[PDB]
């Protein structure tokens, strides 16, 4: 999962 | 400050040959950080201002010949001229830069002729 | 490595 | 110029501008995770005033930015006194990233390059990094868009044997990776080729000259580069002597002294003494 | 932690907003 | 262009103070420190004293406060400054360069002369 873990950590913030 | 002392007061000799003289210090001169030792040798031909030479007790100063050679290590040094020419005619000194400065007592070097 | 990296930048 | 400490820089770029007098920067520098960055608010940005960083230097996922030759343009030295598991530079995933552009960059101490995942990055095979790092061997730089054999690379500069041929060497269209002759080794030299002083580091100002190197070669005290911290003064962050004073007064709110040197901690078979720093080894076993 | 909680481990949302900037 | 030269008045009458001179050119005061070393003819030579390049000072502890050495690093000079003299401080005084960190002693006086 690495590179989309980078992906989708930021989806989340938006912070 | 610390005490160094020197011997002899004086030597003589003649030319081709090679010459020790020694020196010592109080407390050990051996900087653990780097592994040198924190000490000097300086000729003075004689009347005029002294010369450095020999830093760390064995790193040659630019504008030395390799004659010259610096020995020795903790509180115990020596100084050694490899082949005697013509105008070595000096007074050598000990100097420690550990903490402070302190110079030798001295020892003067004479040449043989008549 | 690319483990190490996301372990080691992240509060 | 002026010391600050190893930052981490995140999210907005507002963060950066704490570096602005900085010349070095003592520890590491991170920056990371800008997602809404464009191109426009780094095409006015620069850190010119930046000469040393003692850790690493970490780029990672910054977009918008396209070359680092107005960013850092005079950074000359990375240290790698700690490194970034065994890197002095990552450069990663740094989309967007065309070209490095770090022409004053001159001597990576220690640690290895590892610039990996960035599509867009030329002008990598441009640059021969043996001229930087000790060891290229451990060097990890796959996966950018020079590994494509499909590169605009393009440059008056020199060439060194890496492969069975000569290769012209150079960060960006309009500066050239400088070469000092071999036997100047890592001190620098001047645009003629002079070497520079044999105490300082990457760069001169002026040749023969201790008090005139860009960054130290050993360590920095008073102006000048020199060989060793003499007593009173201890090797600190190995890369600049202090004395005892400061030392202390960091301490207190965990540094201590050992082997002449000012550091975190004590080392294995020792405990520090309260009424002055020194590490002492134990009476017995020690508890630590 | 998050490589071992997210990757080796497969994470839930919460894991995630938990680490939030 | 590194150079020293010593500036004494030369003769003293003694419970008088010695205030010498040492100007120096070519280097930075700075980022140096100097040495203060005298001969009486023949005789030893005798460290006396240094300042370093942040203004910290060392003496010979022999000198009980008749010593003090101080610096105008602007104008490029040394000032050593010593109190109530006598006949046995008759000798010839060299203020000599000192690269701390790197070297010991390069770069000496050609000599001032002091007699009391
Ligand atoms: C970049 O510049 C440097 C000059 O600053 C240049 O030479 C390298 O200098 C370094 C640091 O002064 C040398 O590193 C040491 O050398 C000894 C040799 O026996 C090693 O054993 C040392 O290992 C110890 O130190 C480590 C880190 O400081 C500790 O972590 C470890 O525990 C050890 O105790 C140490 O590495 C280095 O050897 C030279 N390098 C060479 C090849 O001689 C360097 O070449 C310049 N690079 C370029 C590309 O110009
Ligand atoms: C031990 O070393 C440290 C760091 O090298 C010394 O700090 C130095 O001392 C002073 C006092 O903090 C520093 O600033 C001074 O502050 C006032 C501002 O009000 C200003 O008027 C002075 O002109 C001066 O700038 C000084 O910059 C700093 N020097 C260095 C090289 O870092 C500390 O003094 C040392 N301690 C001893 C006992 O020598
Ligand atoms: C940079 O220098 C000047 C000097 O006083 C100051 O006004 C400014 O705020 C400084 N910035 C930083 C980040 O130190
Ligand atoms: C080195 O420093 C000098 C003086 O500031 C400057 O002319 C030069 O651009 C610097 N860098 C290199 C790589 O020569």
């Amino acid at each position: 999962c690495g590179s989309h873990l980078v992906e989708a950590l930021y989806l989340v913030c938006g912070e | 400050d610390i005490v160094m002392s020197q011997s002899p007061s004086s030597l003589v000799v003649s030319v081709g040959e090679k010459v020790t003289m020694s020196c010592k210090s109080s407390q050990s001169l051996l900087y653990s950080s780097n592994q040198k030792n924190f000490l000097a040798w300086y000729q003075q031909k004689p009347g005029q201002s002294p010369k450095l030479l020999i830093y760390w007790a064995s790193t040659r100063e630019s504008g030395v010949p390799d004659r010259f050679t610096g020995s020795g290590s903790g509180t115990d040094f020596t100084l050694t001229i490899s082949s005697v020419k013509a105008e070595d005619l000096a007074v050598y000194y000990c100097q420690q830069y550990f903490r402070y400065r302190t110079f030798g007592g001295g020892t003067k070097l004479e040449i043989k002729r008549a | 490595f690319e483990d190490y990296l996301h372990n080691v930048v992240f509060v | 110029g002026e010391v600050c400490p190893g930052m981490d820089i995140r999210n907005n770029l507002t963060r950066l501008h704490e570096l602005e007098n900085c010349s070095v920067i003592e520890g590491h520098l991170q920056i990371l995770l800008m997602f809404k960055t464009r191109p426009e608010d780094f095409r006015d940005l620069s850190f010119p005033k930046l000469i040393m960083i003692t850790d690493y230097l970490l780029l990672f996922r910054v977009y918008g930015l396209e070359s680092l030759k107005d960013l850092f343009p005079n950074l000359t030295v990375i240290r790698g006194s700690r490194l970034f598991f065994n890197y002095a530079l990552v450069i990663f995933e740094m989309v967007h990233l065309k070209e490095l552009g770090l022409y004053n960059l001159m001597n990576i101490t220690r640690g290895s390059v590892r610039i990996e995942k960035n599509n867009e990055l030329c002008y990598l095979a441009t640059i021969d990094w043996s001229r930087i790092l000790d060891s290229v061997e451990d060097n990890h730089i796959v996966l950018n868009k020079d590994d494509n054999e499909e590169c605009g690379d393009i440059c008056n500069c020199p060439a060194t044997v890496i492969n069975g041929q000569f290769v012209e060497r150079c960060w960006t269209h309009s500066h050239c990776q400088k070469v000092c002759p071999t036997i100047c080794k890592s001190h620098g030299c001047t645009a003629e080729g002079l070497c520079c002083h044999s105490e300082c580091l990457g760069n001169c100002s002026q040749p023969d000259d201790p008090t005139k190197c860009v960054a130290c070669r050993n360590f920095y005290l008073d102006g000048r580069c020199v060989e060793t911290c003499p007593p009173p003064y201890y090797h600190f962050q190995d890369w600049r002597c202090v004395n005892f004073s400061f030392c202390q007064d960091l301490h207190h709110k965990q540094y201590v002294i050992h082997n002449n040197k000012c550091i975190p901690e004590c080392p294995s078979g020792y405990t520090m003494n309260s009424s002055n720093l020194l590490c002492t080894p134990c009476l017995g076993p020690c508890p630590k | 932690g998050i490589v071992e909680q997210c990757c080796t481990s497969i994470c839930s949302l919460y894991q995630l907003e938990n680490y939030c900037n | 262009q590194v150079q020293l030269k010593e500036s004494g008045p030369g003769l003293v009458a003694p419970s008088q103070s010695l205030s010498i001179t040492c100007t120096v050119s070519g280097f930075p005061l700075t980022a140096y420190g100097v040495n203060w070393v005298r001969q009486p003819p023949g005789k030893g030579l005798e460290w006396l004293g240094m300042i370093w390049g942040d203004g910290n000072t060392d003496y010979n502890s022999a000198l009980k406060s008749r010593l003090s050495i101080s610096k105008d690093n602007s104008k490029s000079q040394v000032f050593l400054k010593m109190n109530s003299l006598q006949t046995d401080d008759t000798a010839r005084y060299y203020c000599a360069r000192d690269p701390y960190g790197s070297k010991p002693m390069d770069y000496w006086g050609q000599g001032t002369s002091v007699t009391v």
